[PDB]
């Protein structure tokens, strides 16, 4: 709910447990991870700008 | 000669009134327009007066692309009169033509810069570093400005040089604490820039025809400069005017077609530099301004359609679409600037005066508000750069686009729950590519339901990231003469790798099956890069000893692949909805997706019965007419999506 991650601001972590993605979800990450700093057309391809193969008359 | 058309360049009477002035400032920003004889000229007057202290100390010049790095130092490097690499050298992403004890002066490009900070932090090889093209705002390059700026106060020794146009140059003076702006002007010739009376029905057919009425109806020397968006606009215009030039026989006049893009062979190259002979006329095809500056320079005509293709950020997933867009009022006057170099030019612009006014942005965006920003945020949290905010970047990016690059870092596993950046997040900055692709590489080693297949997958890796550039003519052609029934994209990719290794690397097994084989060459040389790396870190023996323990049959190994690219691009998965393919997320409901014709998943459909597949992983987005995905994959069963990563897939399936 009010949750802040806070980073190493100045031995490893070989996977990730799908234990820790059920504490701290990925939306939840999202959010938290910003605390800690203190947040809290289609073109047809065949037009123009302005828009809505032989030259030779034989 | 070159050593006297060097000295009618405009910064040769800049000299030694810029040389005073280094010399005195630490950071000094040059101001002017693109190619005015800076980052060719000025590198070469810092080596001759002694700031390299004897090849002890090299000097580094940042362009924004990968064409503009290679060629500008082969022109460089005619004129110091060395052979290329051994004292004038490059550095793209995969390629390193640099000798380590005798390169004094190299040009890299903005991401390989970038990269140097991991393995030395002060950049202690460098005594001066020019960037070039700052007022592109590039994203390698509006981050670089930002972590040279933390820095100067701590190495007093380098020297700093900026290169940017007339109207960007005094934000970067207020960037850098009030920086002094040296002026170095061009001979502005006038040019005379013509509109057309109507909107056009097509601005391709209106650029062959505007190529024509150049060259019957106008007397030479004057040399023609056309912009076009990417390279298959670029080959689909240079066939089509060597057709009808064909028809017009020896009767108009000589017509030289010089077109300057990426993955070009050498013969092509010494065409840009060596001047046009008598009664000809050179036609030169390009993208961007910088890589069509010249020495001599004879062009005086220019053709501007007025689009760039760019990649736009996509707001329901985290990556960035390839996208076509109306280019900008300012880089417009980029290019109609490029006729008057040395005589009055012209410029014919397809668009009418009225949609230049009042249907164009005044000044481009910068990149970094719109972009994926995932190998971004690992890159600054390795540097120890902690806060994202108050990282003192001039233009910063906003917090939906932020906080998407750190919640995709965490389906990744490149990030803790706790923020620090783990073994794989120190892991992904060692590959030489996307933290997506490291991804990959990694399940591929470790995976417990996926190992045994790291060199199936640095194979495949290695062919996406020279995906347009591999066969002649169409791939539906030459899929059918490698395997006879491919489903999916990458395994098609698989198969035709193996089968020119097996063919030991052959010249003739290509051109029989349809494909070039000046790529196969590039190809071959990033999975040697891929390789090497991936003994560094250890994947080489996670799998040697994972492939002893179970020898895989081949019917599995397509499996594994598939698992493999599920868990290094988990959002680009897009489910058969009732209207047709759709994105699948849990941010945005869809974007209602089609296939592209080029890939092999479209061909599957038309030439056979087969059912339409419920899952497929793309690796590119594009937006011409509708979202269409390329370089498919087929993921037939739900149970390989949420074992692979069921953080996103357990609420969705």
């Amino acid at each position: 709910k009010k949750l802040v991650i806070k980073l190493s601001e100045n031995p490893l972590v070989e996977y990730v447990t799908e234990k820790e993605y059920n504490e701290v979800p990925v939306e939840e990450f999202g959010d938290a991870l910003l605390r800690g700093m203190g947040w809290e057309q289609i073109h047809p391809d065949g037009l123009g700008i302005g828009a809505k193969f032989m030259p030779v008359v034989k | 000669t070159i050593q006297e058309a060097r000295k009618l360049l405009p910064v040769h009477q800049y000299k030694d009134e810029l040389l005073q002035e280094i010399k005195k400032n630490q950071v000094l920003i040059i101001m002017g327009e693109t190619g005015s004889g800076k980052t060719t000229q000025l590198p070469q007057y810092l080596v001759e007066d002694g700031f390299t202290d004897q090849g002890k100390l090299q000097i580094a010049i940042t362009q924004p692309r990968r064409v503009a790095a290679t060629s500008v130092a082969a022109r460089v490097a005619d004129e110091m009169n060395v052979v290329l690499g051994k004292e004038v050298g490059y550095q793209i992403r995969f390629e390193d033509k640099t000798t380590p004890n005798k390169t004094v002066l190299k040009y890299m490009t903005d991401g390989m810069l970038l990269r140097e900070f991991l393995t030395d932090s002060k950049l202690s090889k460098y005594s001066c570093i020019m960037i070039d093209e700052a007022h592109e705002r590039t994203l390698a390059t509006d981050i670089l400005i930002g972590l040279l700026k933390d820095i100067l106060p701590q190495r007093p020794t380098l020297k700093l040089l900026i290169s940017s146009a007339t109207m960007n140059a005094k934000k970067f003076s207020e960037f850098f604490d009030n920086c002094p702006i040296f002026n170095v002007p061009g001979r502005r010739y006038p040019v005379d820039i013509h509109y057309t009376l109507q909107p056009e029905a097509n601005y391709i057919h209106a650029a062959i025809t505007t190529i024509f009425q150049i060259h019957t109806t106008q007397s030479l020397p004057g040399d023609i400069l056309v912009f076009l968006t990417g390279q298959e606009e670029i080959e689909r215009t240079k066939t089509k005017l060597e057709e009808i030039m064909s028809k017009l026989g020896s009767r108009t006049k000589q017509m030289i077609i010089t077109p300057i893009y990426a993955n070009l062979p050498q013969e092509q190259q010494l065409k840009i530099f060596q001047p046009t002979p008598e009664n000809c006329r050179k036609v030169v095809l390009a993208t961007n301004i910088a890589e069509t500056s010249l020495t001599i320079d004879g062009i005086r005509y220019v053709i501007d359609p007025g689009f760039v293709k760019e990649n736009s950020y996509v707001p329901s997933t985290g990556m960035t679409q390839l996208l076509t867009v109306p280019c900008s009022r300012a880089s417009v006057d980029q290019r109609a600037g490029r006729a008057g170099r040395v005589g009055p030019g012209k410029c014919f612009r397809i668009f009418t005066k009225w949609s230049y006014l009042h249907e164009l942005e005044l000044m481009p965006k910068p990149e970094i508000t719109r972009t994926n920003l995932s190998n971004t945020v690992l890159l600054l949290l390795s540097l120890g750069v902690t806060d994202l905010i108050k990282f003192p970047l001039m233009d910063k990016p906003s917090i939906p686009t932020l906080r998407k690059s750190l919640e995709n870092l965490y389906i990744l596993g490149a990030l803790n729950s706790k923020g620090t950046i783990t073994r794989l997040g120190k892991m992904m900055c060692e590959f030489p590519c996307e933290p997506e692709f490291a991804k990959v590489l990694y399940t591929a080693a470790t995976h417990e339901q996926c190992q045994g297949v790291l060199e199936e997958c640095l194979t495949i890796v290695s062919m996406l990231h020279e995906t347009p550039s591999l066969f002649i003519g169409q791939k539906r052609d030459a899929a059918a003469s490698v395997l006879s029934e491919v489903e999916s994209d990458h395994i098609l990719y698989l198969e035709i790798f193996n089968q020119w290794r097996n063919s030991k690397f052959s010249r003739s097994w290509c051109q029989d099956h349809k494909i070039q084989f000046k790529t196969m060459l590039r190809v071959r040389n990033i999975r040697n890069q891929l390789f090497r790396c991936s003994e560094k870190v250890g994947l080489v023996e996670k799998n040697d000893q994972a492939r002893m323990k179970i020898g895989n049959i081949a019917g599995y190994i397509n499996a594994r692949i598939t698992r493999c690219f599920i868990s290094g691009f988990p959002m680009n998965i897009v489910q058969l909805g009732p209207t047709g393919y759709q994105t699948m997320g849990r941010s945005s409901g869809g974007l209602n997706v089609s296939v592209h014709p080029t890939s092999i998943l479209f061909v599957n459909h038309k030439e056979k019965a087969q059912r339409p597949s419920k899952y497929v992983l793309y690796q590119q987005l594009m937006l011409t007419s509708k979202e269409f995905i390329r370089d498919c994959l087929v993921i037939p069963k739900e149970e390989w999506l949420i074992d692979m990563v069921p953080q996103i897939f357990k609420d969705l399936i």
